[PDB]
Order: structure tokens, then C-alpha cells, then sequence
RNA sequence: ACUCGGGUGGAGGCCUGUAGCGAUGCUGACGUGCAAAUCGCUCGCAUGAUUUGGGUAUCGGAGCGAAAGACUCAUCGAACCACCU
RNA sequence: UGGUUGGCGUAGCAAAGAUCUAACGGAACGUUGGAUACUGGAGCGGGGAAGGAUUUCGUGCCAACGGCACUCGUACACGAGUUGU
RNA sequence: AAAAUAGAUGCGUAAGUUCGCAAGAAGCAUUGGCUCUGAGGGCAACAACUCAGAACUGCUUACGGCGGGGAAUCCAACUGUAUAAU
RNA sequence: GGGUAAACGGCAAGGUAGCCAAAUGCCUCGUCUUCCAAUUAGAGACGCGCAUGAAUGGAUUAAUGAGAUUCCCUCUGUCCCGAGUU
RNA sequence: CGGCUCUUCCUAACCUAGCGGCUAAGGGUUGGAUUGUUCACCCACUGACAGGGAACGUGAGCUGGGUUUAGACCGUCGUGAGACAGGUUGGUUUUACCCUACUUAGCUGGAAAUUGCGAGAAAAAAAAAAUUUUUUAAAAUUUUUUUUUUUUUUACUUGGUACGAAAAAAA
RNA sequence: GGUAUCGUGAGGGUAGUACGAGGUACUCCCAUGCCGUGCCUCUGGUUUCUGGAGUUUGUCGAACGGCAAGUGCUCCGACGCUAUCGCACGGUGGUUAGCCAGUCCCAAGACCAGAUGCCCA
RNA sequence: CACGUCCCUCUCCAAACGAGAGAACAUGCAUGGGCUGGCAUGAGCGCGUGGGGCCCCGAGGCGCUGAACCUUGAGGCCUCAUGCUGGGACU
């Protein structure tokens, strides 16, 4: 459902993911119809195009996608519970969205693990 | 280029003429119908939520549990007073006149007066005695014959009884007199319904029902000359900006050369009339003395009430019947919001949902409010000083 | 309007205006009171009473400055200064080197220690090759035990 | 052969920073102002080619200038006053 | 050149934190007491230069002036006042 | 523009360099309260108040005041002066 | 007639050492490389230099700079996108 | 100049919609790196990133980057002072309290739109109930009788009003 | 003629939009974005309840209690305000997507012989 | 002068001021209580670094003590309890 957005394009979110990855800097954000002067903005679930800041150079310089697994900008669930991570961090991911990495780290929020089939299976928790 | 920065059928923002939220448009009649009250006037108490099972084929949340923000409005019943009938002309609906009921509450006389305690209250004193002589009664039966024969509508003239609302922030006691339509059947069986209720109260339970929907319209809370940047939305200049921020940086051209009227300006936002559509009712709600265990569902057990610990903030407990619809209604605590039938298809899949609550809210409005109930919030703490110094009193007695 | 016999009372009772009281409840007496004389009989008659400073206090003061011989209110996070400022290098240094001038001085005036060594140690002390008085009181000591061998 | 410790000492158109002298930024306030140039914070120098009182010397086709045609009594790419006019 | 005008009883009189109380005074802001703050020794402190030149002081006054008010004033009026081997 | 750095102590401190510097480079670290301990002197035959250490204990990280840093290029070597009023 | 360019200046002589799309390069956002997801910017190279160049000083320079310029870390209401309080 | 801000209008329609290129102005038409820019080009998104007008919309709205006076530097030109639409750097952005527009906010008049008495109704053309018939003060201005309302002694949300009764007053 | 009440509604404003998934290639669903209209239960933000606590220096002789630091500072903090940072809602009919009407918003200078209550010396 | 409106006064769903909504002897206002919340265990007396000569000094700690205080005020709840209760203008 709605998850109150999170990580607008600029952002640094950390790679959640089994890859070289260290952290992703979020460009845009895939599916963002725009206003004028709102900047695109990834929330949990949400694909997004990210080049890796820091990691392993082969991954460093193109812009790569990357799903959003956690999230500090708490959101409310449609049960009402308002709910947020320590952290929000991704994984990277194809175009398809199949994910790259073999092992995912922290927990993966409930609603990254119910859009990505594969993103689920890997996280070690879902929240 | 971005859209336009507010809706131009809400304009003028002014301040609306009434605050009792009266009904622009009742839904149409529909001769196929039996005859009903269309509206009914509610004094908005503040807000809950409930945990409730959605049952929705689609969605993530079907079969799963929701918390819905809920408004509670006491309903104390109206009284009818006196009947309307309106004829079609081709310059439109004249009133062919009323009937006015042959008693009328204090309370709605009240609303005659400016000062009624100081008044010599002599409102409704000739009706009260012509209608009486004969002379009066043929008068007021041949008024029905004219509903009967030249009126399109028949309405009723209600009024809220504030005496029964027992509010203590209302400060309001002369009555909030009102039309409400009869749509339903034929003129004679509107005018038939109009009589016999013609000085009866009216409770929201035979106007209304659960998951039924109701247009509100209330007007919305005031809050004087608002600026721009909070009456239209319009985005604020840069910290660098000289004459100041909060404006709109260009409210016009060359040419036309002036100010048009859809140009943003600051003045008067809120306490603006408004009809909000398809509000489900989650529950009527009987008034506490008939009905203690409101707030009580088939899966939540606990004795217990519709109104918070605190008694809702600026308005106090709900001591009367109580319309309980899903998500916001316009207008701050406390004002008189009269709340329609619906005048949408109500059709829609959701609008026909039935509602079954499985948790009305209770816990304090004030603080974060961790307790349901009072007893519930003994239960937490137990006794404590204020006891001990109570109970040794009593055993000293 | 006693304001003449305000700036008066000020004078005589030599303070301010601050201090001195005019009697509220006899204005009139205080009134025609218009030299400095007629005052001064005012001023012994009680109409007019120089009030005490408004009090400053150091109990305070003297119970921090017995915590502080004790240690208290000393550490990291209590000090503003740099070591330096909080007590002089040179201040530690004249110290360090008058008591060591001094002491080599009244062994050689006692002659405890031998015309001689007052430079070996004179100019040792110069060069702090002595930490403290009792750095130097030792090595007077031993520099002198190693010539009572022989 | 004159180097490596450690102290000493207090150097410097040295540093941080008051006062004082300035005056970068906000292109902030003000902008028919408190002010015919000010206010605020910020900032620069602050042992020096420093700042400062008094006195004294040098001026109008002239004086004086670490030089901007800057300043020379709110007047300067030629002061001000009167006069020719 | 003089006078008058609309704007207009308007724009404003918003820099430096502040007064409160009782009693008295008075025709109605001052005075005293108390309270409360402030300045905060590079001071709304105490003395001087330059400059000012009666502003000093007392009594009275408050017409005008003290951009509100004044019963108060650096204002007005009257009387005083500055002492050296 | 704001934020940010910040005092002291102990560590640690790069390139480049005219060998002075750069440098407070940078960068971590500890810091309260309390009850104790140690050190550091004078004059004969009592005086400081800094440093140091130790337990115990506390933190809501809680006055004021107080550098943000780094890597490079252009220009001028430096301090200075200077268009009072862009 | 002679001498003189740390005279004015040129490059009578024909621009040497250097340095550059430099505050100096029109063409031009030059080309290459480096920086970014992307760079008319920057840095570094290159040099058909419209029109660089030697006390009209050339180049290079540590330290200095309320100088110009680029980026970085930190930081933040600059911004997303405004809200609340004084 | 530009941007920002805000509104608005156009269409030789980019997307959307309907068709089979045509109609279609409805609503929408992104976020960034470089550069003052516009523009262009790029990156990413997007259903798409269309083109324009509004004094090349919009400075008593701003910003002041461009242009940008005096200061200064460079190149070239000039014997020189100085010039260059060449580059570089630094370079006060004033006033609404008027009128109107507008935005809210009030007040008061007014229909011979303030007057005339100058007269127009989206009215009706003995009354009510089931066009015609029946019912609603009577008897000799006053008196009597009847009906309705107010005061006192079950059904309505449940404090206060209705009908119950009985008495008094009015028609 | 006052005063009051309920309405009428000429006229004017006017708005919803887009995307995706499902389901089966329309219907029908289900979410979301934008827009818009609100609202503040929750969640976040906001504190001059300077609420409660802690705390620093000065100060009140001290404890207590304060007080000054232009709200001293730190923590928590109700009311309230507010956020697509929360939440609710966004409807039809008729004509040729338009367009008009409606719903929706202002609505008698559109001067409403519309109704109505009260008094009309 | 009638009815009444308005002002003054009180309340706030209103509010720049007008307007608005209400009140008009009314749990209206006021305190108090109860409650709902907040904070977080008051004052005061009665285990402990060590220290001083069985007590004293001792930050901190414990106990009474979810205590203390605050809780409607630009305007939380409860009638729970007590307290206090028209003039002017206009036609
Ligand atoms: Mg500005
Ligand atoms: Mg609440
Ligand atoms: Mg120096
Ligand atoms: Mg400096
Ligand atoms: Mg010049
Ligand atoms: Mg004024
Ligand atoms: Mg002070
Ligand atoms: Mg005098
Ligand atoms: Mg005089
Ligand atoms: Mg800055
Ligand atoms: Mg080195
Ligand atoms: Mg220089
Ligand atoms: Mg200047
Ligand atoms: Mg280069
Ligand atoms: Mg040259
Ligand atoms: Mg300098
Ligand atoms: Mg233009
Ligand atoms: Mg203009
Ligand atoms: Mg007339
Ligand atoms: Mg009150």
C-alpha cells in the first residue's frame, strides 16, 4: 500500500545485499510520475536506479537498480501500526527485478518481500 | 508548468453565512421508495479509531484487520415542528407554506430570540392559540390541501434538542431549527409521514443505518485571514527572497491588467461550508443510559463506552445516541453538522461493505492514553496514595 | 517632594541615594528640612537612616574554596585554561630554581657542602638535571658521600 | 670534527582573540531611516609600515597621497567665498 | 513669495530587556516606603580636556518646549552660586 | 544563509617546504560528582594551589565562551595600504 | 657618425628558454584523459598560440589571503516541503 | 537576459481519449550534471517529457548569475591619454500609506433603482371536502353554551413537553 | 414597518486526474501517484502548560525554595496547531472528448408578493 | 412606546478589527474534588568510596514514595462540592 516516502533521489542508502556493493546513491526513482519541483522519492519496495558509491569498483560506476528492503521514514500499515528500521538500506537488482546478491543481510520489510518474490526468499526476516 | 494550486469551485473563500451546515441539495426523489428523512442535524465529538476485518475480494488486506480513524457525533433526536411544502414555478421552488406543530420546545423557541430569558417570548404564542380554534384548524387543513395538490416537496422543519444533548462546551440552547426533506412516495404519503411525525422525535437509527454512507456538510474550522501559503498551497520563496517569503511572487501581468480572480490571496480559510461525500457509518450508537455498552463488539467484550477516558477533549462524554462514521468530518469539535443521505450511486463496491467493528477505541485522548478504561488503568497501577488516603478516611468513619 | 533632602541625606550620611531612607510615614518633618543642617538633625532624630550595602555574600564561595584544597572541581572537564595559563611554566620554573639556588646556598653558608660542588650543582640546577628540592637534598647527599669514601 | 636529549629564555611588520582601529559577507535591517552612510550579526588587523590627543607645517591652474583621480570642513577629473556676472 | 490643502488622525512614535504597590501630592505625573529588575568597574559610575557657557543651585512654574504625558525638566521665571602664597 | 567545529589533557599529525614551517594539519581519546591518596615549599628548634593518582558514583552528554576540515587550480610572495558614502 | 633596449618598444631583427584554450585562445562547450548517473565547470595533458613569452619581466614557488576557482568530508530547512513556537 | 514564483490563453497534438491520418485544448507534460543563461547537449524517470502567447507574461514580487559605470588585470589596437559588441575580477536593486484590480471583512440604503401619490404578483379570482353539497351563535346586542387550555393532583431519550381531569375563560 | 427564522436560486464559480496490477480482449475489480476538499484517532513535527525532571555558572547566609543567564542548557512533555510525514472523501444526467445541466462553492443589486414567527405606539 | 435588536458584561465551534456563534440566574463564573494525562519518585526526616575521634563527616543509595507537582488556561473531562452572583442605546 502507501509507505510514506523515504529516500528522494540524492540519497545514500546502505546495500543491504550479499554483492560488493557497500552503498547505494539513489538517482531515481523507477515508476515516478512528477511534480514540478518534487524530487523523486524511493520508498520501501520501491525499484530505484542507484549507482554504488563506495564497494567494489565494478560496480561502482554505472547506475545499477536497487529495491528498498528497510527504511527509517516509519510508515503505517493498513493495520495500523505505524513501524520503522534502524536503518534503510537496499539490494541491487536486474530491470526484471531479480536480485543480484545471494544473501540478503538485515531484516526485509514485509512489503519488499511481498513485491519481490526473490528479495523474500533471501531475507533472513520479514517485517 | 504545474497545475493550478487549489480547487476554483471552492470561491469565494469566505466565511459561510450559517454554521449549522445545512443541506444544499437533497439526493432525489424517488417515488418507488417509502417515505424517510433525508438528513439530520449532529453535534461532532471528536475522533476514535477501530480495528476492523476488511473483507474485500482485492487487496493485501482482505481478511486482515484496519484501523480506521472514526468521527463520533452525538445524535440526541431531532424534533419535527413543522411541515414545508415547496411548488414548482418557472422561476423556482416557492414555499406554498407551513404547518407548524401544535407545541413547540422551549429550545426551539429560543432560536427566535436573541436574548429569549429577557424577551417577553412571545414566539409562536398567536399560533399556538389559532391553531387551537377552529377558525385555525380549517386554516392548517387547508394548507395540507395545497401540499397535497401544488407541492413537488414536503418537508420537515426539525430542530436539535440541546437540552437533551446535555453538553457542557455546546453553550448553544436556542435549538438548531432545519428542513429536512421527505423523499419517498407520493405527496400524500409524504405529507402522511410529515403529520404523524409532525411533533415526534426523530432518531438517526430510522434515518440512517450501518455501512450506509452520508454526505456531511459542516462548515469547516475557521482560522481567520489566512495567509497564502496556507489558503491556496502555493510554495514559498527562497530564504534570499527580500519583501518577504510567504507570498505569491507574481499575481498577475501585463494584461490582462489586473488581478485575476484566480490569482492566490490571502484572507479568510476555514469555516467554509462543505458537502463531503461517502462517509460509512460504522455504527449508530443508543444513548448511554439505554445502551451502556457501546464501543462493546462481538470480539472486544469489556463493558464499556463510546467516549474516551478523558471524555473527549473540548466536548466531554457522549451521553446521547451517536453516529459513528468512518475517517474525518469537517468542522472542529463540537459543531452541529447535519449529515444527509448519500446523493452518490452508492453502488460501489466498498460503499455496500458491512461494517462489523472489532475493536472501538477508548483509550485516553490526552497523553498517548495507554488504558481502555478506568477500571482497566486501576488494573495497571492497583491502589495507590490517593487510595490509601481515601481508604483510611473511610475506615475512621 | 523630598528630593532635596534625598540628595542631602546621600551626602551626609556619605553614600548614595541608594542606600539612604527617608522616613515614608513623616515626609512633611523630612520636608522643611532645607540645609544640609537641618538634615543632619533628621538624620540623628531617625526620620532619615542610611540603609545597609545590600548584602554579597561569600559563604558560598569559602565552602567551594574548601572543596577545591580538597581536590574538588579540578579535573578534565573544569578546566577553561591551558596548563600553561592555569599555572605558568616560568612561575614553576622560578620556584623550582630559587629553592634549589637557596638550599645550595645554605649548604655552602653552613658549609655542609664544599665551595666547590656549589658550582658542580649551581650550574646543575640551572640545567634541571634536580626535579624538586629533595631531588637535589639527596644528590647533596650522594654527591658528598661519594667524597667521604675518600 | 658538533651533533642528539632536556630545560632556559621570550623573538617575531608571528598566531587566536579583547580594547581600539577597520569593514568582508549577509548583496541582512534601514532605505522619505536613528543616520544626507546608520544598525545587527559575521568578519579583518590588533607589538606594529599599529592606534590615538594636543600642537605644527603643506592647499586651489594648488596641496597631499603605500596612487583610488583618492582626500583637501556632507563640496574635488580642480575647495569654498565674493566678484566680473 | 505667503497661506492653505488632499493624502490623514494616516505612515508611523516597534534598536537597548521593566516596572509593580501603597501612601501622599496634585485641579488631575512627581515624592517616600516596599517590591522588582537593570547598569555590571572599557558601567545609563566618579573626575577632566575639547566644546558648550549658566545648562549649575533653590524656590516657582509648566503658557510654549521636553515628537505620549507630566504635578516633573537641561524648559520658563525669580533669586542665588564659582573663594587659592 | 544556516548548521557545523570548538575548552583543556594525553596521543597522533601528510604532502609540499625557502627547513622557519605546513600544524590547532588531519585523526582518534579522556573530561562530572564525590570520598581519598601522592607530589611539589617557608622559617625556625606555619604557608600556598597547581599536577597527579584512586576508588566510589552520576549523566537527560544538560550554562557561557570557544577553530569546521581536507584535496587542488588562478593571482599576489609575505605584514601592510587603499576608491570616507556601491 | 657612433653608443644604448633592466630606453619606448619589435620579434633592425624575425619569438630563444619557457609557459598556455592560462585572468591571455576568436575558432571553442577545441581534443584527449580525469572527476559524475550525467559536467559548457574543474584538474591534468596537448599546442595550427585569432593575439603567450621573458624587469612592457618568463617560469616556478613553501608561507600568507575576509582574493578567484573546483571538488571533498562533516553539516545542516538550501532543498524536497513545509510545519510549529517565541 | 535569465531564472524563481504564480496565473492565464492559444494549438500547425507530445501523452492521454475517440476513431480510421482525422478529429480532440479537456487534463498532464519529470528530476538532475555542465553553463548566468535561453538554447543545446547529456543522466534518470516517465504515459509523455509538444510547441507557444500573455509588453520576447511576471524587478515598488524577488534574485542579481548574465549585461553590468567608476577600481584592477590580460590579450590585441593606439605615440599617448585611452579603445576592444575580447577575456578576467570586484562592483548601493529605493517608495504604496493613493486609485483601481484583486482578496477576504463589515455597514447601509434601494422597486419612478432613493422622487409620484406613476397603481403590472410566475397570487388568488363562504369554505372545505368528497364542481357540488353540506356545515359552520342564536334569540329578542346580550346571554348562554361549548370547546379549548392551563393548572393541579401511557409514549415519547428518561426532568419536560403531550395528550388524561376539572374548571375557567373566551368565542 | 420593524425584528427574527426557515428557505428559493436567477447569476457566477466549478474538478477530478493518471498510472498499475488483477480478472476476462470491453465489463468488473484492487492499489498507488497527482490533484482537490477536509480532519488530527493514530504517527511524526511543534512547547511560552518555561508542565515535570535533570543540570551549569552567578545569586538569595544555608538546606528548602528560588532566582539571573533576554526561554541558560539537556530530557520527557499534554492542549493545540500541523504533515501526502498521519487520516477520511472526491456523485451524475443531457446533448454534440468537448459542451450544457447537476451534484459542489457564493448566492436577491436576481431587490424573492417565497414561507414563517412576533409586535405593529 | 410595543415587540425586539444592540451595547456593556460572560462564553467560544468565531475572530486582524467589525462580523460570528452562544449565554443572559445559566454548573454561568470561581475555586476545590474526582478523572484523564504529564513527568518521574518531592520535602522531610530515617546501604555507602573513604574519612575523623561507638558514633559523627560522606556523593550516591534506600524506605515511606507511580511519589511531588502539574492537569484548561487561546478556553481537557465529571454536577462531582461548595462559592459568588442586570445597566445603558435604539425604534
Ligand atoms: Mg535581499
Ligand atoms: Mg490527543
Ligand atoms: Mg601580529
Ligand atoms: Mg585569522
Ligand atoms: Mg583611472
Ligand atoms: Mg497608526
Ligand atoms: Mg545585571
Ligand atoms: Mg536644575
Ligand atoms: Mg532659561
Ligand atoms: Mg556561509
Ligand atoms: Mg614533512
Ligand atoms: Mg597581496
Ligand atoms: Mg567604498
Ligand atoms: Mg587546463
Ligand atoms: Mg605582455
Ligand atoms: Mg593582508
Ligand atoms: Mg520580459
Ligand atoms: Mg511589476
Ligand atoms: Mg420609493
Ligand atoms: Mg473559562
Amino acid at each position: 500500500f502507501r509507505v510514506s516516502l523515504a529516500l528522494p533521489v540524492g540519497a545514500v542508502v546502505n546495500c543491504a545485499d550479499n554483492t560488493g556493493a557497500k552503498n547505494l546513491y539513489i538517482i531515481s526513482v523507477k515508476g515516478y510520475h512528477g511534480r514540478l519541483n518534487r524530487l523523486p522519492a524511493a520508498a520501501l519496495g520501491d525499484i530505484v536506479m542507484a549507482s554504488v558509491k563506495k564497494g567494489k569498483p565494478e560496480l561502482r560506476r554505472k547506475v545499477l537498480n536497487a529495491v528498498i528492503i528497510r527504511q527509517r521514514k516509519s510508515w503505517r500499515r493498513k493495520d495500523g501500526t505505524v513501524i520503522y528500521f534502524e536503518d534503510n538500506a537496499g539490494v541491487i537488482v536486474n530491470p526484471k527485478g531479480e536480485m543480484k546478491g545471494s544473501g540478503i543481510a538485515g531484516p526485509v520489510a514485509k512489503e519488499a518481500a511481498d513485491l519481490w518474490p526473490k528479495i523474500s526468499s533471501h531475507a533472513p526476516a520479514i517485517v | 508548468e504545474h497545475p493550478r494550486h487549489g480547487h476554483l469551485g471552492f470561491l469565494p473563500r469566505k466565511r459561510s453565512r450559517q454554521i449549522r451546515g445545512r443541506v444544499r441539495s437533497f439526493p432525489k426523489d424517488d417515488p418507488s421508495q417509502k417515505p424517510h428523512l433525508t438528513s439530520f442535524m449532529v453535534f461532532k465529538a471528536g475522533m476514535t479509531h477501530i480495528v476492523r476485518d476488511v473483507d474485500r475480494p482485492g487487496s493485501k488486506v482482505n481478511k486482515k484487520e484496519v484501523v480506521e480513524p472514526v468521527t463520533i457525533l452525538e445524535a440526541p433526536p431531532m424534533v419535527v415542528v413543522g411541515i414545508v411544502g415547496y411548488r414548482q414555478t418557472p422561476v423556482g421552488h416557492k414555499t406554498i407554506g407551513t404547518v407548524w406543530a401544535h407545541h413547540t420546545s422551549v429550545e426551539f423557541r429560543r432560536r427566535f430570540y436573541k436574548n429569549w430569558k429577557q424577551s417577553a417570548q412571545l414566539a409562536f404564542t398567536k399560533r399556538k392559540q389559532f391553531a387551537r380554534t377552529t377558525e385555525g384548524r380549517l386554516a392548517e387543513a387547508r394548507t395540507l390541501k395545497a401540499f397535497a395538490k401544488k407541492a413537488d416537496i414536503i418537508r420537515v422543519v426539525a430542530h436539535t434538542q440541546l437540552r437533551k444533548l446535555r453538553n457542557n462546551r455546546v453553550g448553544v440552547k436556542k435549538a438548531h431549527v432545519s428542513e429536512i426533506q421527505i423523499n419517498g412516495g407520493t405527496i400524500a404519503e409524504k405529507i402522511e409521514l410529515a403529520k404523524s411525525l409532525l411533533e415526534k422525535e426523530v432518531r438517526i437509527d430510522s434515518i440512517f443505518q450501518q455501512s450506509e454512507t452520508c454526505d456531511v456538510c459542516a462548515v469547516t474550522k475557521g482560522h481567520g485571514f489566512t495567509g497564502v501559503v496556507k489558503r491556496w498551497g502555493v510554495a514559498c520563496l527562497p530564504r534570499k527572497t527580500h519583501r518577504g517569503l510567504r507570498k505569491v511572487a507574481c499575481i498577475g501581468a501585463w494584461h490582462p491588467a489586473r488581478v485575476m480572480y484566480t490569482v492566490a490571496r490571502a484572507g479568510q480559510h476555514g469555516y467554509h461550508h462543505r458537502t463531503h461525500l461517502n462517509k460509512k457509518i460504522y455504527q449508530l450508537g443508543r444513548a448511554v443510559s439505554m445502551e451502556p455498552n457501546q464501543a462493546t463488539t462481538t470480539y472486544d467484550l469489556t463493558a464499556k463506552s463510546i467516549t474516551p477516558m478523558g471524555g473527549f477533549v473540548g466536548y466531554g462524554t457522549v451521553r446521547n445516541d451517536y453516529i459513528m462514521l468512518k475517517g474525518s468530518v469537517a468542522g472542529p469539535r463540537r459543531r452541529v453538522i447535519t449529515l444527509r443521505r448519500p446523493m452518490a450511486p452508492q453502488t460501489s463496491r466498498k460503499l455496500t461493505e458491512q461494517i462489523t467493528l472489532k475493536f472501538i477505541d477508548t483509550s485516553s485522548k490526552i497523553g498517548h492514553g495507554r488504558f481502555q478504561t478506568k477500571k482497566e488503568k486501576s488494573q495497571w497501577f492497583g491502589p495507590l496514595k490517593k487510595d490509601r488516603i481515601r481508604r483510611e478516611e473511610r475506615l475512621r468513619k | 517632594s523630598l528630593k532635596l533632602q534625598a540628595r542631602l541625606a546621600a551626602d551626609i550620611l556619605r553614600c548614595g541615594r541608594h542606600r539612604v531612607w527617608l522616613d515614608p510615614n513623616e515626609a512633611s518633618e523630612i520636608s522643611n528640612a532645607n540645609s544640609r543642617k537641618s538634615v543632619r538633625k533628621l538624620i540623628k532624630d531617625g526620620l532619615i537612616i542610611r540603609k545597609p550595602v545590600k548584602v554579597h555574600s561569600r559563604s558560598r564561595w569559602r565552602h567551594m574554596k574548601e572543596a577545591k584544597s580538597m581536590g574538588r572541581h579540578e579535573g578534565a572537564g573544569r578546566r577553561e585554561g591551558t596548563r600553561e595559563a592555569r599555572m605558568p611554566s616560568k612561575e614553576l620554573w622560578m620556584r623550582r630554581l630559587r629553592i634549589l639556588r637557596r638550599l645550595l646556598r645554605k649548604y655552602r653558608e653552613e658549609k655542609k657542602i664544599d665551595r666547590h660542588i656549589y658550582r658542580e650543582l649551581y650550574v646543575k640546577a640551572k640545567g634541571n638535571v634536580f626535579r624538586n628540592k629533595r631531588n637535589l637534598m639527596e644528590h647533596i647527599h650522594k654527591v658528598k658521600n661519594e667524597k667521604k669514601k675518600e
